[PDB]
RNA sequence: AAAACAGUGAAAUUGUGUGUGGACCCGAAUGGAUCGGGCCCGUCUUGAAACACGGACCAAGGAGUGCACAUACACU
């Protein structure tokens, strides 16, 4: 053999290598995630990252293993049809009585984001249809209309886990 | 102006605290982690409902990135301090800042 | 040839150098230290006063133990000098550089003094006899000199 | 370059992120320029980096060693071997899933030329590919 | 005593320009104040940071070798 191979090769066996490349991988693969069991259909919940945080909005549906669906109000509070993880979610337990005919799809709302939508907003047929069913449910009832529109804060003066929702 | 609008929305729904220095005993620092109190947080049965948390560090004068994130490992002493970790080691020159607590659980590999 | 130790253009620049001058090396730097970055006619006006010892020159690395005079608070410290013979040269020196501006087709004005430099020459020995029957060295410290100036484009 | 081992694809950016970065400066070099940068064991009666007290610097020894398998691999995920000749990358025939080339320094134009017209019909990669042949 | 090629042209050391610091090393970082640990090496000595000695700085040179005579081990 020539007598650059018999040397400088002989440092390993690297037909061994695919085996070890295995094992890093399964070491370093991420572990799970829970899906959680605690949201029904029309739950209010207020949003707690991303460009959309402190509003109170509606749960529609789970999506896409951890993304959940969810609309504000287009009218009421100018929020439309998004996407999002659904640990970003805070419930609480006000529940609506609507129903929903098809699933949707709609853009998602990352955690990192460099500016604000202040221009630009149009509706989707799904968007109207679906506030046009969301909007009946909120007329009929008190202050609920006027809820929808203040951000939510909160208290400053107490521990969080003292306080109900 | 972006920055004046992201702190108020961080305002109105997270937790506050302040980080106040690195693990240590009397002679040696650890400073992959770190040790933070809590607003209105003030015996170790209240702290222990915090731990698994995300918290976040915003810092808008900086030119390379503008918030870092991190986790609560566990509690710390008797008064209801905590231990967190972060992407990056924290500088001693960032000691006495203001940390936000996010209201919701993360996963040790996400940071 | 010689490789001057920066890079300007041929056009809009006047240049001169010269080797192993017999003015000593550490008053030199001095003087051309507080030129640099002067006006041309400025420089040659400033030099002429200092021969007439109605100006000074300052000293700030080459300094220990000078005296204090009043002429130095024109560039804020107390420590002043006039070192005759190497300001002759320099002098010399730059009116050379008026005539090459006129005769190249610049003007007489507007010309800026943008690099000097001066570095160390080989030494050139001598002796002295001391007490006890012992000989000491008794050497001369000569220097190589550089300038370019240029056309402020204003 | 940007090109990989087609086995490691998925593991070379652990592999590399994992890599040490520290150096075993000689005791003193800082101190004076007469001592050169290259490790040396210290063998003083009073001297604190032998004797391992806290706050002096750490020495060279075998825990530091890297595991067998890592070992020696390029940024690539390949092993280098030297050559000089046609007849050179003819041994390496039977050994490309690994192993890459490397043609020495002293080969001139004309040369290169012709290894690397046989590297493209054997299907050798060649890591100095663009060497001195750029103009 | 010194002194080879009118080759190549390192380090100590100097000037100018541009950057970073206030003796410096190790660990860890920031947009930014810095935090923690470390006394000067070699040598004789019960014991050295020493008010023990040698060391201003850089290059090059610089110290268990050869033969004879018995010997134990390994190899033919
Ligand atoms: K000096
Ligand atoms: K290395
Ligand atoms: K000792
Ligand atoms: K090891
Ligand atoms: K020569
Ligand atoms: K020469
Ligand atoms: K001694
Ligand atoms: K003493
Ligand atoms: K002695
Ligand atoms: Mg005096
Ligand atoms: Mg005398
Ligand atoms: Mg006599
Ligand atoms: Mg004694
Ligand atoms: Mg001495
Ligand atoms: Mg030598």
């Amino acid at each position: 053999q020539r007598l650059n191979i018999s040397n400088i090769k002989n440092y390993y066996t690297a037909d061994d290598i695919p085996a070890f490349a295995e094992k890093l991988l399964e070491l370093h693969k991420p572990a799970p995630i829970e899906l959680r069991t605690d949201l029904v259909q029309g739950n209010v919940v207020v949003v707690l990252e991303g460009e959309y945080a402190s509003y109170r909005v509606v749960y529609l549906s789970r999506t896409e293993d951890n993304k959940a669906l969810c609309m504000g109000l287009p009218s009421i509070n100018g929020i439309g049809l998004f996407e999002i993880d659904e640990r970003f979610l805070l419930r609480t337990s006000i529940v609506l009585d609507i129903r929903l005919d098809k699933k949707y799809r709609a853009k998602e709302s990352k955690r990192s984001f460099k500016k604000f939508n202040t221009k630009e907003k149009v509706l989707t047929k799904e968007e109207n249809d679906i506030e046009e069913l969301l909007l009946k449910e909120i007329e009929n009832e008190k202050f609920m209309k006027k809820y929808f529109e203040t951000p939510y804060e909160i208290n400053n003066t107490v521990d969080f886990y003292e306080i109900n929702h | 102006m972006e920055v004046i609008k992201k702190i108020e929305l961080k305002e109105r729904v997270c937790a506050k605290g302040t980080l106040y220095s690195h693990k240590r005993s009397k002679k040696n620092i650890y400073p992959r982690y770190s040790l933070i109190t809590i607003e209105n947080v003030k015996t170790r049965e209240a702290a222990m409902k915090y731990v698994g948390n995300a918290v976040e560090l915003f810092k808008p004068e900086s030119t390379k990135e503008e918030s870092i994130h991190g986790i609560i490992k566990a509690v710390h002493g008797r008064s209801g301090a905590v231990r967190a970790k972060f992407s990056r080691n924290i500088s001693p020159v960032e000691m006495g800042s203001k940390v936000y607590i996010k209201l919701y659980k993360m996963n040790e590999d996400e940071i | 040839a010689h490789k001057y130790s920066c890079d300007i253009s041929e056009a809009t620049s006047v240049r001169s150098q010269y080797n192993n001058i017999k003015i000593k090396f550490k008053n030199t730097r001095e003087v051309c230290n507080i030129i640099k970055t002067m006006e041309l006619n400025k420089a040659i006006a400033y030099l002429n006063d200092v021969l007439r010892f109605k100006k000074c020159i300052p000293v700030f690395r080459f300094a220990k133990k000078c005296g204090r005079t009043p002429q130095a608070k024109e560039f804020g410290t107390d420590k002043g000098k006039w070192p005759v013979k190497s300001v002759a040269f320099v002098k010399k020196m730059l009116e050379d550089l008026l005539v090459e501006a006129e005769k190249k087709g610049l003007g007489t004005s507007e010309l800026v003094i943008k690099h000097i430099q001066v570095n160390q020459a080989p030494k050139i020995y001598g002796r002295k006899h001391g007490a006890f029957g012992r000989i000491k060295p008794y050497n001369k410290s000569p220097s190589h000199i550089e300038v370019i100036a240029v056309k402020r484009e204003h | 370059m940007d090109i990989v081992n087609p086995s490691l694809s998925k593991v070379i950016d652990i592999i590399n992120k994992g890599k040490s970065k520290k150096q075993f400066k000689r005791f003193q070099s800082w101190r004076v320029k007469r001592v050169s940068e290259s490790w040396r064991k210290p063998r003083g009666i009073d001297n604190r980096m032998r004797r391992k007290f806290g706050g002096a610097p750490d020495m060279p020894g075998i825990g530091y060693k890297k595991p067998n398998a890592i070992r020696f691999l390029l940024p690539n995920g390949y092993r280098k071997i030297m050559v000089a000749c046609v007849k050179d990358l003819e041994a390496l025939i039977s050994l490309n899933s690994f192993y890459c080339a490397e043609i020495r320094h002293a080969v001139g134009s004309k040369k290169r030329i012709e290894i690397l017209e046989r590297a493209e019909e054997l299907g050798i990669l060649v890591i100095n590919k663009e060497g001195k042949l750029v103009k």
